[PDB]
This record gives structure tokens, C-alpha cells and sequence, in this order.
């Protein structure tokens, strides 16, 4: 019939009791102007629905109401690489015209696909801090923890860019002879950092290997959401049924959840915890439902999900339910930054537990694990030391402590400073990882087995 | 029935719908979703549905089958990987094509066309029977039979059929009693509510400890078994290594692993790791794995997918345990479950009242550990089981006081620490010495003392140069390490050689990562009888410098404990220990004069 | 070894007024400000909801 | 700034620290300054 | 009338407005299970219930109920001494009934039947360490406040097994001459903790003396509130009418606080800071106010409450409110549990209010006030002067200091180590605590007149 | 209307004065440091800590005992029952430091004792009963003494009822009515020349 | 305010305004938001406190014929002793400056205890000539 009421941007309309659930209605408004609009529930003869498209051009009574009949699904092909796409389906270059093959739901309730096959093989990033220290496995979701008051958008440009030289550096490790392709998805993302983000892919080559699914902040916060939710679709299409290697990188985790809170204030739902919602986290969980190794166990969709620290903490609610989810973590510091290291990130609260599974023997050493444990210790030391000579001087500190405040300085210095298109083999990583290393002798070394520590010192 | 008034989620709520229980089994639309009405606010009642709403229409018919949500306990549970409701998640892989079905299947509880063993028990024609009476078996071990099949609680008569031995199907009948003119007739499987319990005759205190393996947990407190235990995390502690370390290491005749609101790629790890990994004891067919009956739910699936995870995994425990097996439940993560019931209570949009949390939060933690116990079999026949339950812990509120780690400290009895800090630095699982108590160690430990070992006077020691360490800590950070006397040094020292060896855990299994409880005592004491020999010396006169250069040889023995193996010396317990007890006081004498 | 004496004393008072001075009010004036904040996420939850 | 949530335990025991420190080093002190005295009086003789 | 719905832990039945407040209804169910409540809510023509078994499992028109027309009471008896109740006051013997004598109300007492009178008269835990320097007088509460680094129910068990062995202590010193008796009270226990506690008193012969009300972890919040009220009107019943001095024992405070903030007490009502309501003040008062002097001047309920703090924590609502209403507190705590001392009691942060004014001369000496100030004294300087002995060593450490740093020692290692089933008279624990003191000269316990120390050194 | 010997005049409304001044005067408490270092007053407002028992009670038994006001209010707000208890049973033992005789502190003492376990409402209206009580012995001509235990314990007895009935309490879970009640308490007490054409002088400390 | 800005227009008079105190204000505010539907925001006072204070400072400047004008000391007592609690934090916006009274001063006594550490008046060379 017509509308009930508009409060905020959602909508009420009183209408009969034909529409299903995520279903399409379209809304016919008398400017001679429709606009499109996704029902988030039906309820008795009323549909609360929040408008994709504008925000006014509503009236009380002089509004007609029809329904789509059809609910949201993804058109999705086998060409869908080298093309512009919005969420919301704009032409901007393509949009509403990108071929279809199949209509994917974006719940991914059919499909579903899911690891039960581990995971398996080694992915490159040429950074020795990702690599030596978490290690990535296809179908991983590790997710990097950046910070705010520091550009968060700039370390996903740098990850964007060395990315797809990555393909060559697996290629090299062997047993991967099969396509790369990145989807990028952007929500709530600036249109400055738009075009560079554009520029990385472009600088490469990767260009014509990946999919861009873009949504700015002016666009509905419903719209916002989904965007992202058909990329992972389109993702789970080139996947599992062309068989090829797809890393999604989405960002802003941030702006997913701002989304979330916004949504929901007279419905059933109601925003729980913190200001921020209490089934936060299903929303999360409908992002990580489309990650892992598919189907027949060729191909992998792996998944580096970008979320910035508002306060450079992890007790806050966006990194918190985040954290949970994913099985370790990477943690980016502001104090590297400011004196010019790049890419700054400190190594202490980072860890992705899966790191033993991830590695194995052909492509990543034995040694592999051991490393990371001793860089962690005496890098945590160093830290511990300095702040004490800080208060009560030099008199608290040993000669161990000296070796330690010294290995602090050539970690920062030598390890977390590389370049932006300067990318690495795995085994060089490990073998500069080794050159700090050799300034404690043996006998102060015992997170390694002395075994494997004979044969690499 | 009803009619669908919202759907609202993957919550429904449909109107039209009394005389319908809050345990009532319900099909959802015309496309049959399965659900379960968990309330009722009148005409109008609410039910979660454990499939997703993708398209699920408004006025839509809602049949109520006319019997509660059950999960069948029968035969086929072990070798076996399942969902929260419990359907063959193996079947689905093939028929479906999918992991897990599409929204709106409903496939049956266990395979159908699947054959099995009875065996007839110890009650006939004629002979009376009870609740948590063997009528028989099945065979899903091979070197045991793991499984006793069990007439369901409040379930009486006196017998008019016992099939003999052969094969029949689950849905055929094998027994027949007699009582209210005729009860029924049984078959194989038995269902039972899964959010119910499943009565005890008596419980009796644990005090039969068993191994964990773990270096660490066996050296604080002993190990135990029909106990209750939180270990923290914050799901970046290699939670899910200890897990499978733990799973090689229990020698208990069955286990459930309960994957509550996992990753995916966690279940990958578990389902592909257990068959390579080789049994203790003596191997079975894919070792591991045979004696593991798996609840895997992700995360990924809806919320009430994963509230009944935890359930049914404790349902199977305490079948187990009235079917005269001492079970191990591994738990990974409890503080999902407790991320679950916030999920929904979020959807419902109550008012929170633990902070940020349900109203029933607090009730049903409190309420899951009880389940889980030690116990005198439920049964005529009177066997034992025990059910220790190792649940794992995380903030989930953004506090240190958040509500599922305290009112779980609570009603657990064993706690042993864990730091975020340590086990990224390589200490894993780490231990906090200062936050954690074990109201079952006395009992344990007099228990291992009759056995061989001198254990309890060795448990006391060990905590206590470690409680001194915490003081020292803060002296050697301000002030320095000039100021210490000769017997603070060796404090420090001594709890050096504890950190390294146990706190420390290299491997999955390799490095010599399982110890036995005997062999634990044994590193322990070469320790302790080093640190009472060294507290003499520097009392007796000898700088702390001096005594570190003499003690030389015995003291890098002691620090390679760990590599070496028990089975080449005794079979427990190395020959290696008993020589090393003489080589100190050989070594002490020299050193003194 | 007063010479020594006399060089440590004046290190050792340094220490006890810098403890003293600088870190216990700052440890004070944070402890406060993110307690109140921390309090009021807590009320304002319940508020919010209740209406 | 300062953190949005719980930095109350750690700040709980930065607290402690901090008044530890006081007390021991102003007693390490208290024994320099109180020998320190009585060798003041037999170097002047 | 039927049940309407239930919505969480809270009942709704349309049922008619007839009923009285206090009123217990009986659920009659199709399935032979029959379940009692009371009402929280009676309000027109529905009746909000809390049931005191289950919540689910109920039906909306195959469910009636009916109401019983007899309000929530106990029998009470002093046939209950030996007797092993639950928290409804339904016996869990498995043989015959409770026995009243009298109905009594339970809500803090109909009638409120107390007196305001000054404490006067030791009340005795047979342990030294509480009993002189924070001693128990008739009347009073002091509260053992311990955290969930200890095994706080397993000390809780030495307190309340060691009392009433107590009582031929004092027969002798003349100071109780009418009867000792034990009301117990569990309050989200264990199954395998419960056993521990009971067996403890067999073994003692302490079970005779004792009666024990049983709520069990899984059984619901309301009935855990039922609990403490059916044990304080025993109490008050022996008290009151045979003059029995009698000791109850709470243990635990922490899960009955856990109960109120969980719902009867916040049903969708807004509770205070943390989530414990504001007026979670004012139930602990209803506790409170059963407990003290009674008519007779030979009765006198004394209460040990036992708290057990989350984390420790001196700034969470829990220890603190209680800590108001309560005339001191015994602190417990983590440190010397790890050194292996047991019970691991300490006197310092504690305090009793009113140490001998509290407690009266003739079955204690009169040197009790006198000997706390000096083991007070001596402990505080103790702990200071054991962090200096590792600092300065002992060749330039102070002599007052050299004493306590072995003072120290002894007061935990004997004063505070004790048995499990050792009992020790509060004459006996005087003359240890002179032993203590007697290393000490005279000039360094100057704080006590030379009459008094001339004759106890 | 009938007048009779007693008046009643509502809890929360204040008796009234002529004016009110700006007190200059002194209890009689004889107290020699509280005298000479920080004066006394009476018509003034006083803020005390404690914790309970570590003193506080204690000087509160102090101030009546030396004290020899016309008339002394004792005001347990919402204490530990121990303490109310002891202060019925010392003071008809204890002297008036005027030499006066029957019960001697008890005689100039009227007790309004609430321990915190008693109804809510006597803990809520105790303050206000002891305020309207005190101040029309102010227009009696009666220098007054009120000592008042604890108003800590009073801001909790209106925390209490406001979530009961389900209002929303303000900063730190107390009331948003709280600040106005604590202020117009203080401000309500103090030295002033009795309403009517005789104009007695009385105090309210 | 209505008093001060008619003597000040009406026969060009300068008034000065002693406005004490003004959490004092803020707390009646607070009385009358427990007691609407409305819900308090930024420490349990009012989530429209910043309505109220400016209000009064609207009024204050130069009024019509400019030799009248309205002259503001507003005087604040910290209630919890903090200026980071939102009276002061918003208050201070608004106004053009503070001045700061000061503990140590007061209590060694120094009159008046102005503390001038964070004392500072943003019209500084704005208010010269």
C-alpha cells in the first residue's frame, strides 16, 4: 500500500504478506523515479525494508509499492577479472551488465565451502614479518590490525602492491601452476583512496587479474555491507568452479561494522554490547563462511581481511570479536612509524597459531618455527629493558640486557624495514632472520632444539 | 499449523501455534526448515532455526511434529564426523555436494541404510530391567567394545523379547519389554533431549587421576580424571596444539571433541590429524580417530546451530559414563558457547544483565560442569565411568572480570593458568603459578605416592621457589642484579630449569613432548634434589658463581631431561634418572670440600 | 670505598623522588579517567535499553 | 589517548609496582645514608 | 489459566489475580511432572512465576495451573539437626518429613524477631590466627573474603568442621554452657565439593551438630535464593527458643550474588554498575537482619559469610557493599598458598572493628587486646623488612628489622599452618603468641604496660 | 483547627525562621584541638571520614559525651546495629561535662537509630526527621547538636529505590535527585533567630 | 540574564555577571531529564547539556548602540575535580578562556591562589589596543 513511516534512512512500509525474506521491492515514487530497496524482515502486513538507493524523494501516502519477486543473488561469470563493479551496481564502467552463469546467494546457505582438508601449501607476501613470523597457508584468514591516527589504508596499498609478483614466488616453490586473482572489495573507502587503490593493482599488472567491488560511505549502510558479501560469491565462483587461487582482500573491517550499528533501532534487534551490537559477530562469521580450501581440494580462497584499531587497542569491540574469530593476528605499531620504518610492524602480539601446519618441507624450513620463537624472546627483552633504564637507570641493568637493547635496534632496522615493491623469496627471509640471530652465541639460543641449531649457526 | 507472522534473522517467529512445548520439534515453512521453539510470548512463538533464511516467506505453513527436538544415541557415533544436531556429515559431502546442506533438507539423524552387530546382554526373557542396563552392544572399537547400548532412563519392565545375535538394522527391533501393558518396542538407537540431562543412580567424588601428558599440567598439580578444568586463551595461544597433543596423550576409552563455533580450517586440522596419530596403548583401525566421535560445528553456521553443539557433545559423554567407560570431553572454546548465547540474546533483543550478556547466562555454565563428574554408573548392573571435562576459556566481554571466565572459575575444581605473552615467546602451554588452585591434589597425589613416587613433598617445593621468583622479580628489575645474595640466585636459577623443561612443550609429539605422570615426578626431583644440595653449599660456603662452575656436569643432565625417553631404561621411568640421583651426591662432595 | 659511598647515595635519591614525583600521580590521574569511562559504558547500556 | 577498556588491571598493577619500588629503594637508601654517617665522623677524626 | 509463554527465565501465565503474593502455584504438566514456584509478580489476571525447577519444557494449553493456597514457609523443628535438606526445604533423606513444631516465613521473619545488642561474649573458629587478632563475638560478622586463586570452599570447610569442638573448650573456661549447633547452607556447590564438606563433618562427629541445605549449581537461581533463608529461620527457631548459640556458615556469597544479577533482581528492571544491581545493598540487609542477638540473652545467631572475590578485585561492587554491613573482614590470599602454607590467612589488610570491646573476659584473658597491638605491629614491619634482607643482605640490615625478618617466618609457618582436624582453645592460642614475641627484648614491645608484658612475654 | 502539646510538620519541608545568620558561635564540646586549631562551630556544616571502626564511631561517642548542648540528635542513617546499639546502653552511664543528672547524656539525647538491615524508608526519612526536629528546636530558643552516621550510607538508600522502581540513577549508578537532596540537607542546618516576635537564638550544627 | 541585558540596552550600561555556581545549574538539569523521556548522555548528565549551557552564552557581547554591554565571570566549582568530566570540558568551548584556581596555592596561603599554568585568555591581542 504505501508507506507507514520513514525513521532514519530505513523505512516501513504497510504491504501483504507475498514478499519472502531478502527479497527485492521496488519503490514507486512519484518524482517519476524508482528506487530499489531489500527487506532486512518481513513482519504482519508491514515489510521494514532500508532504501539501496537515495534517502528522500518519500511521501506519506502518494508512494505505490510492487514487489521484484526476486531475491538478492550475485550474477556471477567466468570473466569478471580486468572489470570495475559497485556493490550497488552502477555503470562506471561495468556495474549492471557483467555476465551471468549462475545466481549465487550472498548468505551462502547452498554452497557453504569449508576446510576439511588443511591447510596446505605456502602463499608469499615477500615481507619477512608476515611470512618468518605467522606464516600464510592457503584458505587461512590471518587478519592485519592496523591503527587509526596512522594511515591504515596505506599499509593495504603496499600489501595490494606487491601482490601479484607473489604468484611468481609460488610458482618457484612448485606444485602451484594454476591462476591468480585478486578480489578487492572496498566499503566505506575514500574517493582519493580509490584511485590508488587502482594505481597498485595497475603498477604490477595485476589489473586485468582482479574484480573490483566499490561502495563509498554516501551509499546506503545496508548497501555497504553486502558489497563485499557478493565479491566473496563472486570469489567462491572462480574457486571452486574454474578451479583457480583467489586472495580476497577486504577492506575496512571498520566500516563493515559501523554498518552494523547504525541498523537496528526499533526492530527486534536492538544494538547490544558497547553501543555495538550483540550478534556482531554472526555478521563476521557470514564473511568467514566463504573462506578456507574448496571443494575436490584444488584451488583455495584465502582471505587477509584489513581492520583498523580506533585507539590502537585490542580490548575495543572491533578488534576484540575479530581476534576470536580468526586463529592469530597481526599487529602493526605506531612507534615504528614515526621514525620511518616501513611497513612498521611490531612482532610481539603477533602470532597465527596455525603456523606448524602451514609450514612444511620444499618451499619453508624445519627451522622455520624455531626462528620465530627466538626473534620473539630477545625482542620482547630488549623491550622490557629499555623501559627500565628510563625510570631508574642503568644500575637495574646486566650485560644481557645490553645484547638484547642491541638486538632490538637490528630487528627494527634490518627486518621490518623493506620496501613497498620490494618482494622476497621465502628462504631470504630466513636467511636474514639467521644474521640477528648470530650475535647471542649458542648457549644463551634454547628456542630452537640444539639439534637443528648446529646445522644453521 | 501456524502461519509465519516474521521472520526476523535467522530467528522466525510464527503465530497460530499452541499446544506447542518450549522443547516442541518444529518444521519451518513449506520448505520444512528445521527448528526448535525455544519460547513462546503468547499466540506467538519464537523459534530459532538452525538452517538460514535466505528466502523464507511470510504466512507459510509451520507443522509441529508433536515431539520434542531429540538426537539419536545409538549406533554409528564413533568414526564419525558430525553436525550439532547430529546428521552424517560425511553422507552430505557426497549426496549433497556441499559441506553441510542446503536450506531446506532435512536428512536423517544417522545412516539408515547402515547395518549392525547386536550382541544380546545379561537380561532375557523374564529378567527385569532398568535405565542404563546393557540389553547389548555394538562394536565401534576394535580392540574393546567402546559402545554399550542402554535402555533410556525411566524406561522399566520385565522382558517378552531379547533378539539374538546377528545383524538388524537400528530402525529394527532387537528388544521388547513389557510393563504398562506393552512400554514398546526398542531398537539399536535410543533419542534423548539433548538440553536435558541423563540421570546418575550416585556420584562419587573423582579421585582416580589420569593422565593429561602435558609436561606442565602433570608437574603443578597431578592430573585427573572425572575432574573439571578452565585453561585460558584469547584464540592465539596454540589452543588448538595442546588440543590434539591431548587427544594422543588420555589413555581414557572414549573421547568427545567438541568443536563449538570453530574456524573450519581448525576442523580440517582435527578431522585429517587423528588417523595418522598412533594409540598409546595398542592401535585400531585409523587409531585415534576410531576412539573420537566428533562434534564439529563452525562458527559460520547459525547461532542455534551452535548452542546445541555443546549439548549434545555432553549427552554422548554422559552415556558413556552410564555405559561403564571413563570418557574424556575436550571442549574448544566454552567462551564460544557463551559468544552464542549473547548472539542471541541480541537477536531476541532482551536486556542484558552480565554486563554486555543474558539473563541465563550464568545459570546454564553452571549447569553444563555438574553433567560432568565422576559417577557409579547409572544401572542395575553398577559399573564405573567418569567424565573430566577440559574446557577452554578467552575474555569475551573486553574485561579480566568478564562473565564467562568468572562463574566458570567458579564451578570448575581444577584450574591451571596461562599467559598470552609466554606462549607467543615459545612456553606453550604456559602456566601462571599464582592463578591457579586444585581442590582435587590431594587426593591425586597420595594416590601416585603408594604407587613409586615420593610426589607430594616434591609438589610443595616446586610451587614454592616459584612464589619467591615472583618477589625476586620485581628486586632484579629496580634495583638490579648486585644486590642479591647467594641463595635468592639459586631461586631464580632453580625456577629457570623448571621454565625450560615444563613450561616449554617442543613439538606435536616429537622432542619427547609426552611425558608420563612417572616420568614428570623423575625430571622433578633431579630439580629439587639439585636445589636443596645447592641451598647447603652457599650456606656452607661457596659463592653462587663457584657453585654454578662445580655442579657442571649433573646440571646439563637435568636441563636435557626433556629429549630423552623413559622407554629404554624402565618402560616409564628411565634408568638414566636412578644413576643421575647418585651422580649428585658424588658431585656435591667434591664441590662442598 | 666512601668515595664510592658518596656517588651512589646521590644515584640512589634521585630514584626515590623520580618514583615518587612523576609516575605515581600519573598512574593516579589514568587510572581515574578510564575507570569513569569504563563505569559509564556500563550504565548508559542499561539506560539505553530500559528506555 | 589512554585505552578505551580495561586498562584498569594493568594500571592496578603498575600501581603496585610503582609503590613497591618506593618503599624498597627508600629503604636501600636509608641504610647508605645511616652507614654513610657514621663514616663521615671517623674520616673527620 | 493456562501458561501464556515464558520468555528467558521469567514465567508469564495468564492466570486470574486471586492469588497472594508469596503464593506458591503447582504447574501440573501432561508429561507426570510436577513443579513448584512462587510468585515474583502477582498483577491482573496474569501472574508473573519463577519456577523453581526447570523453565522449559512447558506448554501453553496442555500445561494448567493451580494454586496450592499456602505461601512459601519452612517447618521448622529442632529435629532438623542431622538432617539433609534441599533448597526448597523438601527433604533429599529419602526417609521421613521435616517435622515443624512452627510455619515460619521465610523473607527475613514476619515479625522480625531480634534485639540490638552489643556484642560481649568469644565466639571461637579453632584457628588461632583469626580468633586473636580478628576474633569472632556473638552478634557479630566478619566475613572470610578469599578469590579464585584459592581453593576458598576447601578452607571454608576447616572453619565451619573445626566449630562446636569449640564448645568443650569454652565449657570449661565457662564461657558457653548452653549447647553449640551449625547451620549449613551451599549455595552453587558441587557435587563431588558438597560431598567433601558433609564427610568433613562425619568424620569430625560434627554432622550431628550440623544440618545442611542443599542448592546444587544446576538447580535454578531462585531456588539458590531460597537457600540461606530456609537456614537463617533454623537458626533463629534454635537460637531463640532452647538458647543455643548458633554459627552459620554461607559459603558461597559470590554464586548468591551471581543469582539476584542474573534475574530476581534485574527481570528487565536496570541494575547498578557491572551489572549487580544497586539494591543487591538491600537483599544482603534481608540476610543481615535475621542474624544477631535474640531474646533469651543465652541466643545469638553469629554468621561467617564467606565471599569469594572474582579476581581479587578491590573496586568491583561484590566485596564492597557487603564489606559495609559487615563489622570487619578476613582477607585470604594467593601468596601463601604457593608457599604451601595452609589455611594461608593474613592479619594485615584484615580488621575486626571491635576487637575486645567485641568480645568478653572470662572464658578469654584479658591480655587478647593487648597482644593484637603487638602482633600487628611486629607482622607490618615484618613484610618490609623481608624485601629490604634481599636488597641490603644482612651486613648492613637493621637490627629491629633482623628480628621481624624471622618473625615473619614463624607467624605464618605456625600461627597460621595448622592441621586439617587440629582444634586449638583460645587460652592456647594466647600463650603461642607470646612465644612468637618473647625473641624480642622489652624495649621493642614498648606498646604494652610493663604490669602485662612483666607477666606475659 | 484543634492545637495540641506536640506539632507535626512534614519530613522534607523545613520549619521556619524570621532570617537566618551567619554563625559566630561554638559548640561546647570543650574539645581543645578541635577548638584552637580548626575552631568549632555551631550553625555550621562539617564533613568527616572514616571507613567504619577504624575511628570514626569512636568520635562520634566522643562528641556527644563532651559535649553539653540544650539538645543533642543522634542519626544513624543506615548503620551496622552494633554501633546503635552501644550508643543506647554508654550514654545514661556516661556524665553531662555541665554536671546535670537523670541518665545524664541520655536526658539531652533523642535517638532516631536506624541499623541498614531496617525498612528503607526509615533509613531515607531518618535524615530528614532529624533535620525538621532539630530546626524547630531552633525556634525554641535550643543550640542543637546533629551528628549525622553516615551519609554514605544514605546516597545508597536512594540508589536502592531508583532501581527498584525502574527510573534511571545518574553518574556512578546514584541518582540524578541525589546532589539536590545532599545540598538542600547542609544549607537546611545552621544559626538563626527564631520565627516570632520573641526571636530566641538556636543552632543547628 | 534578562535583567542584566535590558539595563545594558535600554541606558547603555556595562553589567557584569557573577553567575555562581554553575554545576550547581547543571545539576537541576540533571533532575529534569531522570524525570523526562529523555536519556542522559555524557556522565549521566543531560545528552542536550550543551543546549542549556549556551543559552547563557549567546548572551554576553556588545548590545545594540554599543556603549551597553553584558560581561560574563561564570564561576565553576569542579565536582569531581577533574577537567575531563564534561561541565568544564564543554563550558570551556564555549568561553573564551579560564581562569585556574589551584590547590597548593590556596592551602600555603598565597591570595588570590591563581595558578597561572593553564590560565590563558584567547583574546589576548584581540582585547588591547
Amino acid at each position: 500500500n504505501t508507506v507507514s513511516g520513514v525513521n532514519g534512512p530505513l523505512v516501513i512500509l504497510e504491504k501483504v504478506k507475498f514478499p519472502r525474506y531478502n527479497e527485492i521491492v521496488n519503490l514507486t515514487l512519484p518524482d517519476g523515479t524508482v528506487r530499489q530497496g531489500q527487506v532486512l524482515e518481513i513482519r504482519g502486513d508491514r515489510a521494514i525494508v532500508q532504501v539501496f538507493e537515495g534517502t528522500s524523494g518519500i511521501d506519506v501516502k502518494k508512494t505505490t509499492v510492487e514487489f521484484t519477486g526476486e531475491s538478492l543473488r550475485i550474477p556471477v561469470s567466468e570473466d569478471m577479472l580486468g572489470r570495475i563493479f559497485d556493490g550497488s551496481g552502477r555503470p562506471i564502467d561495468n556495474g549492471p551488465k557483467v555476465f551471468a552463469e549462475d545466481y549465487l546467494d550472498i548468505n551462502g546457505s547452498p554452497i557453504n565451502p569449508y576446510a576439511r582438508i588443511y591447510p596446505e601449501e605456502m602463499i608469499s607476501t615477500g615481507v619477512s614479518a608476515i611470512d618468518t613470523m605467522n606464516s600464510i597457508a592457503r584458505g587461512q584468514k590471518i587478519p592485519i590490525f592496523s591503527a587509526s591516527g596512522l594511515p591504515h589504508n596505506e599499509i593495504a596499498a603496499q600489501i595490494c602492491r606487491q601482490a601479484g609478483l607473489v604468484r611468481p614466488t609460488k610458482d618457484v616453490h612448485d606444485g602451484h601452476e594454476e591462476n591468480f586473482s585478486i578480489v578487492f572489495a572496498a566499503m566505506g573507502v575514500n574517493l582519493e583512496t580509490a584511485r590508488f587503490f587502482k594505481q597498485d593493482f595497475e603498477e604490477n599488472g595485476s589489473l586485468e587479474r582482479t574484480s573490483l567491488f566499490l561502495n563509498l560511505a554516501n551509499d546506503p549502510t545496508i548497501e555497504r555491507i553486502i558489497t563485499p558479501r557478493l565479491a566473496l560469491t563472486t570469489a567462491e565462483y572462480l574457486a571452486y568452479q574454474t578451479e583457480r587461487h583467489v586472495l580476497t582482500i577486504l577492506t575496512d573491517m571498520s566500516s563493515y561494522a559501523d554498518a552494523l550499528r547504525e541498523v537496528s533501532a526499533a526492530r527486534e534487534e536492538v544494538p547490544g554490547r558497547r553501543g555495538y551490537p550483540g550478534y556482531m559477530y554472526t555478521d563476521l562469521s557470514t564473511i568467514y563462511e566463504r573462506a578456507g580450501r574448496v571443494e575436490g581440494r584444488n584451488g583455495s580462497i584465502t582471505q587477509i581481511p584489513i581492520l583498523t584499531m580506533p585507539n590502537d587497542d585490542i580490548t575495543h569491540p572491533i578488534p576484540d570479536l575479530t581476534g576470536y574469530i580468526t586463529e592469530g593476528q597481526i599487529f602493526v605499531d605506531r612507534q615504528l612509524h614515526n621514525k620511518g620504518i616501513y611497513p612498521p610492524i611490531n612482532v610481539l602480539p603477533s602470532l597465527s597459531r596455525l603456523m606448524k601446519s602451514a609450514i612444511g618441507e620444499g618451499m619453508t624450513r624445519k627451522d622455520h618455527g624455531d626462528v620465530s620463537n627466538q626473534l620473539y624472546a630477545k625482542y620482547a627483552i630488549g623491550k622490557d629493558a629499555a623501559a627500565m633504564k628510563a625510570v631508574v637507570g642503568e644500575e637495574a641493568l646486566s650485560i644481557e640486557d645490553k645484547l638484547s637493547l642491541e638486538f632490538l635496534e637490528k630487528f627494527e632496522k634490518t627486518f621490518i624495514t623493506q620496501g613497498a615493491y620490494e618482494d622476497r623469496t621465502v628462504f631470504e627471509s630466513l636467511d636474514q632472520a639467521w644474521s640477528l640471530l648470530r650475535i647471542y652465541p649458542k648457549e644463551m639460543l634454547n628456542r630452537i632444539s640444539p639439534k637443528i641449531l648446529d646445522e644453521f649457526y | 499449523y501456524g502461519a509465519i507472522y516474521s521472520v526476523s534473522g535467522p530467528v522466525v517467529i510464527a503465530e497460530n501455534m499452541i499446544g506447542c512445548a518450549m522443547y516442541e520439534l518444529v518444521k519451518v515453512g513449506h520448505d520444512n526448515l528445521v527448528g526448535e521453539v525455544i519460547r513462546i510470548d503468547g499466540d506467538k512463538a519464537t523459534i530459532q532455526v538452525y538452517e538460514e533464511t535466505a528466502g523464507l516467506t511470510v504466512g507459510d505453513p509451520v507443522l509441529r511434529t508433536g515431539k520434542p527436538l531429540s538426537v539419536e544415541l545409538g549406533p554409528g557415533l564413533m568414526e564419525t564426523i558430525y553436525d550439532g544436531i547430529q546428521r552424517p556429515l560425511k553422507a552430505i559431502k557426497e549426496e549433497s555436494q556441499s559441506i553441510y546442506i542446503p536450506r531446506g533438507i532435512d536428512t536423517p539423524a544417522l545412516d539408515r541404510t547402515i547395518k549392525w552387530q547386536f550382541t544380546p546382554g545379561k537380561f532375557q526373557v523374564g529378567d527385569h530391567i532398568s535405565g542404563g542396563d546393557i540389553y547389548g552392544s555394538v562394536f565401534e572399537n576394535s580392540l574393546i567394545s567402546s559402545h554399550k547400548i542402554l535402555l533410556p532412563p525411566r524406561s522399566r519392565g520385565t522382558i517378552t523379547w531379547i533378539a539374538p545375535a546377528g545383524e538388524y538394522t537400528l530402525d529394527e527391533k532387537i528388544l521388547e519389554v513389557e510393563f504398562d501393558g506393552k512400554k514398546s518396542d526398542f531398537t539399536l538407537y535410543h533419542t534423548w533431549p539433548v538440553r536435558v540431562p541423563r540421570p546418575v543412580t550416585e556420584k562419587l567424588s573423582a579421585d582416580y587421576p589420569l593422565l593429561t601428558g602435558q609436561r606442565v599440567l602433570d608437574a603443578l598439580f597431578p592430573c585427573v580424571q572425572g575432574g573439571t578444568t578452565c585453561i585460558p586463551g584469547a584464540f592465539g595461544c596454540g589452543k588448538t596444539v595442546i588440543s590434539q597433543s591431548l587427544s594422543k596423550y588420555s589413555n581414557s576409552d572414549a573421547i568427545i571433541y567438541v568443536g563449538c563455533g570453530e574456524r573450519g580450517n581448525e576442523m580440517a586440522e582435527v578431522l585429517m590429524e587423528f588417523p595418522e596419530l598412533y594409540t598409546e596403548m595398542s592401535g585400531t583401525k585409523e587409531p585415534i580417530m576410531k576412539r573420537t566421535t566428533l562434534v564439529a560445528n563452525t562458527s559460520n553456521m547459525p547461532v542455534a546451530a551452535r548452542e546445541a553443539s555443546i549439548y549434545t557433545g555432553i549427552t554422548l559423554a554422559e552415556y558413556f559414563r552410564d555405559q561403564g567407560k571413563n570418557v574424556s570431553m575436550i571442549a574448544d572454546s566454552s567462551s564460544r558457547w557463551a559468544e552464542a548465547l549473547r548472539e542471541i540474546s541480541g537477536r531476541l533483543g532482551e536486556m542484558p544483565a552480565d554486563q554486555g550478556f543474558p539473563a541465563y547466562l550464568g545459570a546454564k555454565l553452571a549447569s553444563f560442569y555438574e553433567r560432568a563428574g565422576k559417577a557409579v554408573a547409572l544401572g542395575s548392573p553398577d559399573r564405573t565411568g567418569s567424565v573430566s571435562i577440559v574446557a577452554a576459556v578467552s575474555p569475551a566481554g573486553g574485561d579480566f572480570s568478564d562473565p564467562v571466565t568468572t562463574a566458570t572459575l567458579g564451578i570448575t575444581q581444577v584450574f591451571w593458568g596461562l599467559d598470552k605473552k609466554l606462549a607467543q615467546r615459545k612456553h606453550f602451554p604456559s602456566i601462571n603459578t599464582s592463578v591457579s588452585y586444585s581442590k582435587y591434589t590431594n587426593v591425586l597425589n597420595k594416590f601416585y605416592d603408594s604407587n613409586y613416587p615420593e610426589f607430594p613433598v616434591l609438589r610443595d617445593r616446586m610451587k614454592e621457589i616459584l612464589s619467591n621468583a615472583e618477589e625476586l622479580e620485581q628486586v632484579v628489575q629496580l634495583v638490579g642484579k648486585s644486590a642479591l645474595s647467594d641463595s635468592d640466585k639459586i631461586t631464580l636459577d632453580v625456577a629457570t630449569l623448571i621454565k625450560e623443561d615444563f613450561l616449554q612443550q617442543n613439538g606435536y609429539s616429537t622432542y619427547d613432548a609426552f611425558c608420563p605422570i612417572w616420568k614428570t615426578f623423575d625430571m622433578m626431583r633431579a630439580f629439587i634434589s639439585y636445589h636443596d644440595e645447592a641451598q647447603k653449599a652457599v650456606a656452607n660456603g661457596a659463592n653462587w658463581s663457584k657453585l654454578a662452575d662445580s655442579t657442571g656436569d649433573v646440571k646439563h643432565a637435568v636441563s636435557s631431561s626433556k629429549f630423552f625417553e623413559p622407554s629404554r631404561g624402565e618402560k616409564e621411568v628411565h634408568g638414566e634418572f636412578e644413576k643421575l640421583l647418585s651422580t649428585m651426591q658424588e658431585r656435591f662432595a667434591e664441590s662442598t670440600d | 670505598a666512601f668515595i664510592i659511598l658518596d656517588e651512589v647515595i646521590k644515584v640512589t635519591n634521585r630514584r626515590v623522588n623520580a618514583i615518587e614525583h612523576v609516575i605515581i600521580p600519573r598512574t593516579e590521574n589514568t587510572i581515574a579517567y578510564i575507570n569513569s569511562e569504563l563505569d559509564e559504558l556500563d550504565r548508559e547500556e542499561f539506560y539505553r535499553l530500559k528506555k | 589517548v589512554f585505552p578505551t577498556r580495561m586498562t584498569l588491571g594493568l594500571m592496578k598493577t603498575k600501581l603496585k609496582g610503582a609503590n613497591q619500588g618506593y618503599s624498597l629503594l627508600k629503604r636501600k637508601s636509608e641504610a647508605l645514608t645511616k652507614r654513610f654517617r657514621d663514616i663521615t665522623k671517623r674520616i673527620d677524626d
